[PDB]
């Protein structure tokens, strides 16, 4: 159950949901497994915010253990497509897909809480069938792995070889480590 | 303006102002001009069924029906003992309003 | 759980859903497996948008792994029937059915995001029963495959033989490759 | 979920769901397997539209893989009982029951999209129990098969023998083929 | 999803669901398996309609495969108790309970669509336990069978002996057959 | 779905649920298996009606196949506690708990429909565990059986021993038999 | 479902559900198993009622078969913390946790219906793992048992030894027996 | 269900749910297992309260048996980041994750009910796979355990070594014991 909130305005009274109220402030929540349905909801919110005001930054809170790659890329492209800067904040954890979106935010607007886990790993997939079909899917997953590594290097600033070596297996990075690795820009520990 | 019998202003008060401009002359006041303003505000406020009498809305229009066409109205002597009778049969009445939203209807 | 948005207008404050709000902007989302129920919902939206403005273009974002052929053909026929030009944007992925609808958009309005995969494969079916019934269903699916290839060839511009050979087995394409093949004609990198 | 649309009227703006909005335009959707519950909704909508305007036509969009015969017959009887002519449009597909309702529309008002398939077959049933009960149920389904063939023959205009031989096994017909057979009257390709 | 409708009245415009709109016109829908919850709901509607105006006939649409007898008797007793006549219209099918309630309508006001399947059969039950308990339940179901046969004979007009012989095994009656048998009064083919 | 009805009042038109509308008339429905959740709902309705008018009788419709004794006892105590006389009407059937509550209504205000059935039986229970626990639970259920028999004897007016003998095994009673047995006062066959 | 009632309050007419209507009168329902979710709901209601009037008595109906001790203890602490007295009324059944909360009411304000059952037993638990972990949980459950016994003796007035001895196994107490044992103060038979 | 309450204010009468009503007074409920979805809900509420009034303390009622460490860390970081002090109150129980958040409140504003139970244990996890990847996860859980102990020691005030010894195995602390251990500041027994 989502609690309801009231926004007092000179024009009059109004009611909003906990998430709907924060949406008006250009805040989007990315929680749970990444999938097409939840991804579309995030994409729709980004498009709506851009139409309302394309000159204001959009804040996206990432807390998920990852998920489908196609669904995640649907959000990554939307962030770059829309001119407003999409600020990413990591809360709790940021897995492969979550970490990819966390580092996809505008430079200087990628934040992470002091106690947060970030994991990056190569894409996971699988296919069963004829040998010919295996090669088709095997080559496609490999291309996705290479494409994601290139994007990770561009945002993080690390070399292609370094990203491949570190992404070969699961790599857990704490908030301070994410700063040096380039996944995030700063750590928000207290409000000044 | 409001319907008769209420605290609000009455339709006959419009003619009262005219008498002042005509030096309280009924002959001159019976051939003057009048420009009603904000006529779009007396329109029924989405209450066609008429659940309640729109004294500030439909009620004002009903009282003005005989005024525009022409009717001997009883205006106060100055501003009830005499109730001066002024004929509005030859008085022109101009109505000006914004009619916000009328474009959608058209 | 979908967020709510408010639309400001002379009439007054108006509450809307994230998807309903974007519908006013002539934007339709195609997500999940293609089926009759979801397909009918898209058909109704397309017809509704045509009545409001039969001149403005509709934007149908496609992100789906495919689905039923009959359900997909209802959307294809509706897009071609309605006078407005339907613009298709591929985000995340576009499987056989999803790719067919992506290439069914108006010329010069079939867009694709920089990171998106397009898969084109022949129809998948199956039947259990007597030999006579199998031949009827086996022959029926073949007609669908032939009809589907002809439609894709017309929209993509490729020869009928080329489409048949490429669609004989799963074939994955990227945003740039899809442009050369003819499924799309441009890539939306950043808003201009 | 079902999106909400706003209809502009002289009195003011009103909010209706996508399906309800099209209902005001005398449009009924017949999607999914035909059953008693969904059949009543169609029957209620058809009866409601008759009272609003017993002279204007009613449009019924059929997209479904058939269903129960008894539930479908309720729609057919209601379609013929109400004075308004019911126009049936086939979108995606029309199975045995769907095809029967598609061809049950008013003469010259039965359309089908260019890319759609129509399937017609004899009734399918089954009963397990005593031999005496098998004969009772076996004869009942036979009467339904004969009754349905007669009705289909009358609407299509073909001889009863032709319908029996053609409907003996599953038969798939395309949009142009349905016109020649008599199931539909025309094909809607583009809006003139 | 039940679609909403608009009712234009001098007092104002009000929105009601499709079923509620027909309820205002003294129309009750009886579809699906007959159970206590659905049957109890129908009883409330009949009582509500009687209070409004116990002079206008109440129309009951029956389309169901039957159900528990106890729930059906609740509707039958309510129909006979309320002074206003309850017109019964059969659309689709009418099983034992459906047929029993169909024939329970006011004399001369029982109708059925031309393509309807009326079925009548003896009560079905069964108990497991000690022989003493079996005898108790065996006598109870037998009494219900005899009680229902007497009521059906009263409305249909046929002798109790004929009803028993016809009800021993499942019996299917078409619309014309139900008229001569006494279950219904007439057949509604076309309006006026 | 639960239909909605409009109630005409001096202030205006108010939309009420079918069950909620009948609650205004001091009518409570007791359908389905008796449980703690529904029992508390009925208790709340009885208490609410008492405050509105502690002098007007309350009508309770019983169509449940019985249930938990503790849940039913809460309703029985509530009916006896509230000063208003609670009238019980049996619709369809009345099992042990249904029959117990049916006969618990105010004397002279207990009614049963002509075709309604009434069944009374001793409490049903069971327990698994040590012998000591079995004796504790065995003695508890025995006390409940004796307590229920005494209460039923008081309302029915028959001797305690007679109730015990008749409650050893399920005993189905028709409407005429219930009156003679004392479970109900009269039978409501027609409005007048 | 839950019926909706209307209250003719001053300055307007509001429609509230049956449970919400009683809450406005300082009445809280405790039905079903005791869990964290339902326990927190009751705690919130009790805290809310304290704000409206920290002097008026609060009523809490108990008809639960018991549940988690931790969830129930939260309610007990709230009952003894808020200044307003909490009157507990037992309707139907009251298990260990339910009975514990029943005795937690203010002195002289604990009531019970005539036909009500109260069962008090020692805590029920279980754990599987290493012997070291078993001892940790074994000691905790024993401490909880002793803590509950002390609270029962404080409210009921019985000696600690008597409570421990009587709580070793399930102890069923009727309404009159509960008064003698000290669980409740009086029995509510009829309004006086 | 969730009861609805009415709030009196200058504007007029407004309807609120029990949880939403308490949210206005800066009261947040943390019930059930800690997960990403519920964790984000609490984070949204905390941020919303900070904007409404960044100078008023926030009350957080903790009644949960634990949950995901990452989900709980999101709440901990939010509590420390927001300038307003967060007051934690333990109702019923507080497991490892719940206890960690309980002791994470502002020093001096942490309370616990007299009968509440607090349990603290080391992190629990697991992984299945190769020896190289399991070492990564096995090494990450230790880092979380070390980081968790450091935070527990800082808030509780005890030495890090002592926390490790007590956190090796499950340890249950009563309300008074939690005060000495430093997990809570005081105990709330009555309102003064």
């Amino acid at each position: 159950l989502v609690p309801m909130v009231i926004e007092q305005t000179s024009r009059g009274e109004r009611s909003f949901d906990i998430y709907s109220r924060l949406l008006k402030e250009r805040v989007i929540f990315l929680t749970g497994q990444v999938e097409d349905h939840m991804a579309n909801l995030i994409v729709a919110q980004m498009l709506f915010l851009e139409a309302e005001n394309p000159e204001k930054d959009i804040y996206l809170y990432i807390n998920s253990p990852g998920g489908v790659i196609t669904a995640g890329m649907s959000i990554y492209d939307t962030m770059q497509f829309i001119k407003p800067d999409v600020s990413t904040i990591c809360m709790g954890q940021a897995a492969s897909m979550g970490a990819f979106l966390l580092t996809a935010g505008a430079k200087g607007k990628r934040f992470c809480l002091p106690n947060s886990r970030v994991m990056i790993h190569q894409p996971l997939g699988g296919y069963q069938g004829q040998a010919t079909d295996i090669e088709i899917h095997a080559r496609e997953i490999l291309k996705v792995k290479g494409r994601m590594n290139e994007l990770m290097a561009l945002h993080t600033g690390q070399s292609l070889e370094q990203i491949e070596r570190d992404t070969e297996r699961d790599r857990f990075l704490s908030a301070p480590e994410a700063v040096e690795y380039g996944l995030v820009d700063s750590i928000l520990t207290h409000r000044n | 303006l409001t319907e008769a019998g209420y605290v609000g202003e009455d339709v006959e008060n419009i003619i009262q102002k005219l008498l002042q401009k005509s030096d309280y002359d009924v002959q001159k006041a019976q051939r003057g001009i009048v420009y009603i303003d904000e006529i779009d505000k007396i329109s029924r406020k989405s209450d066609n069924p008429s659940i309640t009498r729109d004294v500030s809305g439909e009620g004002v229009q009903q009282a003005l029906l005989k005024l525009i066409e022409g009717t001997v109205a009883a205006v106060p002597p100055q501003g009830q003992q005499e109730f001066l009778q002024v004929d509005t049969s030859k008085i022109l009445f101009i109505c000006g309003g914004a009619f916000a939203g009328l474009d959608k209807v058209i």
